[PDB]
Formats: structure tokens, sequence, C-alpha cells
RNA sequence: CCGACUUACCAACCCGAUGCAAACUGCGAAUACCGGAGAAUGUUAUCACGGGAGACACACGGCGGGUGCUAACGUCCGUC
RNA sequence: AGCCAGGAUGUUGGCUUAGAAGCAGCCAUCAUUUAAAGAAAGCGUAAUAGCUCACUGGUCGAGUCGGCCUGCGCGGAAGA
RNA sequence: UCCUCCUAAAGAGUAACGGAGGAGCACGAAGGUUGGCUAAUCCUGGUCGGACAUCAGGAGGUUAGUGCAAUGGCAUAAGCC
RNA sequence: GCUCAACGGAUAAAAGGUACUCCGGGGAUAACAGGCUGAUACCGCCCAAGAGUUCAUAUCGACGGCGGUGUUUGGCACCUCGAUGUCGGCUCAUCACAUCCUGGGGCUGAAGUAGGUCCCAAGGGUAUGGCUGUUCGCCAUUUAAAGUGGUACGCGAGCUG
């Protein structure tokens, strides 16, 4: 997981989801696109 | 070192202010000899009853009321006096 | 002169020369020739040459990609691919200086089922980084 | 062909114009010919969508004031320095 | 590195960055980058933005720089005390008011010009926006 | 014997479109200042002369600036 | 939305390249049967292969999608 | 110590080890007066002579000039004889 | 008749040392510490040309941009000159977390072993010597590890000198 201030979709399989008040990018294709705002 | 020594400026000089400008404005009642404007060059030219000194000081050559006006082909600023 | 190496592929032809009637001496011209070599070499900005050598690698078909990657990684430009029945035969001019320990690395990528035969090909210009390293 | 419903300004000046723009209208003037110039105010957003067309600035516009028709041309436009808004519009009759 | 070739004087007062801008319209190209905020653009900042912006469009179209660094900025050296004259000129800047168009672009599609200005505005301290040419 | 052309080179002056300036001005305020007249208000609040001084280390805040980093409960001026 | 089905013939377009087969990179980006289909948006292959998308037909049967402006919030946000 | 400009906020004045420059003279004519005269630069043509010397014409209009810095001024010239 | 130019001109006529010092004063004015600030420094983040065989973001990251801390070198001179003892060591500590070890986890160019890089976590723990007054530093040998910083660069009415 990459924790940074600027999370964004790196492919079409990336999805922006807000969980427990934090923005997250989850990818169904490959896990290097997993990101956390912070 | 603990402190770095500075340089020195080279611009410290200036000259005294010469108190130039208009002494009596339009509508002033002046005596003969009163200085109206102190100038460098003739920014204001001498009109009626007004004299111009060596340093282009405009002074009253009669008693009366000061009036500024614009005359001549060059739109120059003349100072004259209505004798009153 | 640049880095103490045997200069190759140099073509020089003598056309003009001078001599002193009584002081003409073979040794003098020999030394003088060396002098001329010095200035000429500097202005020609030479480039060091590495022993680029052709390399033939045989490997299983399923591991063809692994082999190609490693060959490329070692600054070696491939020139041919042979689709032999029992695995593919690849060829490349991998720099000898770069190719060290390649056998052991190759085995891991080919499940210890490959081999290679090396044959020196030609001395080629060294890349700036590599050339400078040797110079220093 | 464009019909612009505009109402004549009751008050003018810097304070009035800034109050007008806050209320989402903006001032404009119509001058030309021989009649005295008429200071009108009109809705910002309607004209903002209207002037996104390129043909707005060439073809003859229509302005309706007090139910009376004035045939005008978009002479000039003053825009906000950075926001997509119109400060003022100069209109010429006929 | 944009910089005046010669100047009448080498140092200038600090001044104040007040008022709105002049040159708020796209006068040369078809697209433009317009400053929303106010501040100072160093020649390094302007030039870094220009490199990204001209490289984004693959050296196509035409690029216009609408701003010039003409205000010299002085800095006192590290660990020198106050006074002893004004500091030495370190760099140049342009003063930027809200609404000023900083860069213009032509000859490229709008979707490409928009992307190029995004990369260019990533290098600037002041808020920007994308504008296009309009008929007045 | 004075010549007449030409090309994808450099190209000054000039023209059109753009900006910038404390030591630029073909423009130009608001205020401030000087003077004349009029009312109202103000315990003469004004000036002159004379007796007595103290004071000449200022501080912060607003506004206009120089310097500094439009850093400083920094520093230096104007004005309240 | 989703689900079912297709997503095809020049063709592996040419150039380049050890290979460039829609998908390293260049130029072109045209024809065909079509209900539709890109000389291909992306994953994948050393190159193939393979997997989706664009697009289309059916199924469902009522609203849905994307920008612009703007109010208040969210993350960025660690000290004895 | 003195002069010029900016800071200096359109009267005067206004500080800093603020930003830039000068003066410690010269001239019996370079002063007084009368009369007379008007530049820089560029183009065209012309012996040496050319980018640039003197000459003719034109454009232009003070972009020159001022014994010496800068500012203000100067054609009725304060500039030149 | 005065570069009386230190130009309102002390006299016609005048340079230095003091750690052997002395007096009157000032925190009006410096050195230590505190304070304000944060250019610089350190830490974090924004955009991604490129390195990484191919692949920007496993790991780095040019040209540039925005913050945080008070933490280095500084800037200021607000407090103390009718005194706030100034480096290092010893003894004894205590806090913060921007975590050195141990604990939990995501990604990896993570086969395993061993790492890399982020996120959470401050309960405990976190060397001995050689050389130099040294803090540091280099070196020798250990350790699971030999953390970073604040506490008047903690601590002399506790010691050393
Ligand atoms: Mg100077
Ligand atoms: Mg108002
Ligand atoms: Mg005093
Ligand atoms: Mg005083
Ligand atoms: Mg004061
Ligand atoms: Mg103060
Ligand atoms: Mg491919
Ligand atoms: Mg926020
Ligand atoms: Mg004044
Ligand atoms: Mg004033
Ligand atoms: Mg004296
Ligand atoms: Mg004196
Ligand atoms: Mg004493
Ligand atoms: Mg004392
Ligand atoms: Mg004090
Ligand atoms: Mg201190
Ligand atoms: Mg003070
Ligand atoms: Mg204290
Ligand atoms: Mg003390
Ligand atoms: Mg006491
Ligand atoms: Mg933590
Ligand atoms: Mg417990
Ligand atoms: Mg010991
Ligand atoms: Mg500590
Ligand atoms: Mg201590
Ligand atoms: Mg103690
Ligand atoms: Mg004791
Ligand atoms: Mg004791
Ligand atoms: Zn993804």
């Amino acid at each position: 997981m990459k924790v940074r201030a600027s999370v964004k979709k790196l492919c079409r399989n990336c999805k922006i989801v807000k969980r427990d008040g934090v923005i997250r990018v989850i990818c169904s294709a490959e896990p290097k696109h997993k990101q956390r705002q912070g | 070192a603990h402190k770095k020594a500075g340089g020195s400026t080279r611009n410290g000089r200036d000259s005294e202010a010469k108190r130039l400008g208009v002494k009596r404005f339009g509508g002033e009642s002046v005596l003969a000899g009163s200085i109206i404007v102190r100038q460098r060059g003739t920014k204001f030219h001498a009109g009626a009853n007004v004299g111009c000194g060596r340093d282009h000081t405009l002074f009253a050559k009669a008693d009366g009321k000061v009036k500024f006006e614009v005359k001549g082909p060059k739109n120059r600023k003349f100072i004259s006096i209505e004798a009153e | 002169p640049l880095a103490g190496y045997p200069v190759v592929d140099m073509g020089i032809r003598l056309h003009f020369g001078s001599y002193h009637d009584v002081d003409s001496s073979e040794l003098a011209f020999k030394l003088a020739a060396s002098i001329a070599f010095k200035e000429g070499f500097k202005k020609a900005k030479p480039v060091l040459l590495e022993p680029i050598m052709k390399v033939e690698v045989e490997t299983p078909e399923e591991n063809t990609g692994d082999v190609i990657g490693d060959l490329s990684r070692r600054r070696g430009m491939l020139k041919g691919q042979e689709s032999e029945v029992t695995g593919v035969k690849i060829h490349a001019e991998v720099p000898l200086s770069e190719m060290f320990g390649y056998a052991t690395q190759l085995r891991s990528l080919t499940k210890g089922r490959a081999s290679y035969t090396m044959e020196f090909l030609k001395y080629d210009e060294a890349p700036s980084n590599v050339a400078q390293a040797v110079i220093e | 062909m464009f019909t612009i419903n505009a109402e004549v300004r009751k008050e003018q000046g810097k304070g009035a114009s800034r109050r007008l723009r806050a209320a989402n209208k903006f001032p404009a003037i119509i001058y030309g010919g021989k009649e005295a110039p008429l200071a009108i105010e009109l809705d910002h957003d309607k004209v903002m969508n209207m002037q996104a067309k390129a043909e707005f600035y060439s073809e003859v516009l229509t302005i309706v004031v007090d139910g009376k028709e004035i045939k005008v041309k978009a002479q000039d436009v003053q825009r906000h320095p950075y926001k997509p808004k119109l400060q003022h519009i100069d209109f010429v009759r006929a | 590195m944009l910089q005046p070739k010669r100047t009448k004087f080498r140092k200038m007062h600090k001044g104040r960055n007040r008022g709105l801008a002049q040159g708020t319209d796209v006068s040369f190209g078809s697209f433009g980058l317009k400053a929303v905020g106010r501040g100072r653009l160093t020649a390094r900042q302007i030039e870094a933005a220009r490199r990204a912006m001209t490289r984004a469009v693959k050296r196509q179209g035409k690029i216009w720089i609408r701003v010039f660094p003409d205000k010299p900025i002085t800095e006192k050296p590290l660990a020198v005390r106050m006074g002893k004259g004004k500091g030495n000129v370190e760099y140049w800047v342009a003063l930027i008011q809200p609404g000023k168009v900083l860069y213009e672009m032509d000859g490229v599609p709008e979707e490409l010009a928009r992307e190029a200005f995004k990369l260019a505005a990533a290098k600037l301290p002041i808020k920007t926006t994308f504008v296009t040419k309009t008929v007045m």
C-alpha cells in the first residue's frame, strides 16, 4: 500500500472508495495500485 | 569566523533641499517684490507685472492679485498680476 | 596514450619530412614520429574498445523470455533466433567485460537446463560510462 | 435573432454596479445614432450561455426594454479578469 | 534562463504587488494559461514550466512566453548582519497579478494543450486556469 | 568603361500585435496644502512679548514606504 | 447498470527490428461482410498465443450520464 | 563639508552603513550689448575617400547643443557666429 | 594668510600597550542560556523527464512547487552586566516519536535465507575498549539492537577541572 497525499486511479481497474473517513484506491488487477490517502 | 564582516556602501551622499516651489498661489494678494515661485529653469514664465531673476525666481513687480494662466502657441505657464 | 592500451585500426601514411644534412639520424626521426603520434591522437579524441563477443545460448522454449531479458540487460544486442526442436537457440554480442558469472545466473533462469558457447567477435566502442570507468 | 430581456438601470456608479453583479445581473449600455444612450441591466447567466456562441458577436441581437424594441449590435464586452463573468457590454444601435 | 540583456540600474526597490492584471486575453495563440493568484515568478520557475510545456506537446505547434523576469531580487549572504548596504542580485522575477495570461499555445488539439498546461502549472507557485481565445 | 539578375543566409530602421519601470511621462485622481468669502459653534481656542520649565533613550497598532526573507515584539522614515 | 451472444475477413497494414503477428517505436489509419467491430483502449507473450474494452443484437423496463459555477465539510496534519 | 536624482506618500520638509552620480573649478571672454544664424541622424549623388572627413539636394524636427555630474529649462533660444 | 577636509573649525603644537591593572556606570551594548523569526538546516508532501533489460511511481528520482518542526548555521537585541558559572566527563535521570531492537502489517524487481520501502506501535531494552580534554570521529571486538532529539546544547548550593 502506498500512503500519500495524492491518490488517484492508475488504471481502469482502480476504484476510489472511502472507508472509515479515508480515501483508498483498490485495484482488482494488481496490488501495486493499492493506495491510501495520508 | 563567528561573525562575517560586511562591506561598505558607496551611496551615502545627498544634497540639501532647496525649498523650491510656488510660494504664493492663485488669488494671493502680494506686495511688490514678493517671491511667487522659486524654480530651476523657467517652468513658469513671467507675465504682466512679474519679473524673472537670475535663477529664474518669479517675483512681483507691483502690488496686486496673483493669477496663473496658459498662453502662447506652446501652451506655456505664465504668471501675471492684476493690479488691485 | 589515453589509458595504456594497444591501439588498433590506426592508419598512418608519411608524406612530408625534414632533416639536417649532418644531424640526420634514424633515432631522431623515430622519436619525432612518436611526437607526431601524440598530437594526432589527442585531436582525434579516441574511444576505448571492449571485446564484444558473439554468444550462442540454447535454452528450453518455456524460458525463452528469461534468456532474452538477461542478454539485453548485459548491454548485449541480439542478432538472431533459431527455433530448434529442443529449445530455441539465441545469439548475441554480449560485452565480455559485462559477461562474468553469466553461467550461474543463466542456470537459475533456465532451471539449470541451458548452456552457452563463447567466441570472440570484434572490438567495439565502449559506452561513455564504461569508457570513463576504465579511464579512471 | 437573440432576444435579450433587459431592464433600465435605476441607479449607476461603482457601488450600484458591484451590488448589481452580486445580485447576478450586470450593467450594459446602448449608444449610437442620435438618441441619448440608455443604461440597461440584464441577467448575467442567460447572456453568459448566449455568448458562448461565436455568432452572438456578429449577428444582430434583440434587446427588449419596457416592452419596446431596440435593434442593436454587440460592440464590446468587458470580462472579469479571471472568473468566467462579464463586467459590462457595449451595444451599438442598428 | 530569461533575463534582461542589460538594465538601466542593477537594483530595485521591493515594491508592492497590488491591482489586477493587464494582458488578460489570449492575443497570440489559441489557448492560454491564466494566473488566478498573485505572486512572483522566477526565471527558473518560468523556464522549468516552459520545458515541461514544450516537451508535453512533442515539439509541435508554437509556444509563446507572455511574461518576462525584469525585477531583480537581492539576497544577503548567509550569516551576515543587517545593514552594510543592499544585497547582491541573485535572481530575477516577474510580478504576477490575478488574470494575467502567462503562456500561450497554438497548432495543437485542445485536449493535448489542456494536458500540457496541467504539467506546466505543476511547476508554478500561483494558481492557474486554462483559457481559450475569444472574439471580442 | 559604368552593368543586370538570382537563391531556403544574416538581417538594422520601420509597421502591426504584446507586456514591464523608484531614479520612464504625449495622461492623471482622491486627499493634503496655500489663499478669498459666509454662517454656526468653540471659556481666545490665534499671534506677540516677557518669568519658569521639563524634554531631545520612545513603544506598539493602523495606513504609505526603504532595508531585511512584503522574516522578526527586527531596523529606518511619513502620518494618525 | 448488470447478464446472454458476437466483437469478424484484407491482415502478421507497411517501415523498423533478433521479433514488432491490433497493442516497443515510426507513417498511414483505408477496404470488406456486417447488427456491430478500432490497421485497436488495455492486460498478457521473447514474438506468437490468450483475456477484456470500444461497438453491436437480445434480456430488463425508468430515468440516467459528464462537465461548469458555488456554500459547508474531508485527507494532506509528527515534539518533547 | 557641498551639488543633482530616487526613496519622499502630486505644497515645503522628511531617516537608514538605502539606490545612483559629481564638486574643492573655469572664463577679460566662455562676461555686457547689437546684429545675424539654427541642429542630431538617415537616404541619394560626388576625386583621393572607404560605414564614418569636406560638397549638393532631400527626409527629419531638436531625437542636437549647454566649459564640467544630474534634474529642471532653453527657438523670443539660455545653443552658434 | 587655515585639505582649520573630523569642513559650526577643542590647542600654535600630540602616537600606542595593559592578561599587572583600577574606578564610575550600562542588560541603553556584545559573548552562554531563554525569547521572537525560520532565510539556511532537517523531515514530509505535489508534478513526473529519466534510471530501473521492457515498465515513471518495487527502489530512486532531474527541472520545479507547497508545508511542518524548532532542530543546525544564522538574523534581532526583548530579559539578566548592585553576576543566570561557561565545554567534556561522572552520578542520577526524564520526556517526545521523526522506531535502533523486539511486536503487528501492506507492496516488492518478495522462490527460500536474507533484505528493500512505507503504515501501526514508546511496554521494555538499547556495548566494552584503543587514540585524543574532546562532544564527535577513526579503529578493535561485541550485541537482538548499540536509535534520534528535548529537558539553561538536563544535571558544578551533586562530583571533576
Ligand atoms: Mg554611487
Ligand atoms: Mg467603495
Ligand atoms: Mg541628544
Ligand atoms: Mg533621539
Ligand atoms: Mg520613531
Ligand atoms: Mg521596535
Ligand atoms: Mg506488445
Ligand atoms: Mg483542508
Ligand atoms: Mg514634496
Ligand atoms: Mg505629500
Ligand atoms: Mg568635527
Ligand atoms: Mg561638523
Ligand atoms: Mg569597575
Ligand atoms: Mg555595574
Ligand atoms: Mg537590552
Ligand atoms: Mg543568544
Ligand atoms: Mg530597538
Ligand atoms: Mg532570561
Ligand atoms: Mg549579565
Ligand atoms: Mg541581585
Ligand atoms: Mg508512528
Ligand atoms: Mg500492559
Ligand atoms: Mg574509559
Ligand atoms: Mg538528550
Ligand atoms: Mg548544559
Ligand atoms: Mg544545579
Ligand atoms: Mg563543590
Ligand atoms: Mg557540594
Ligand atoms: Zn489499478
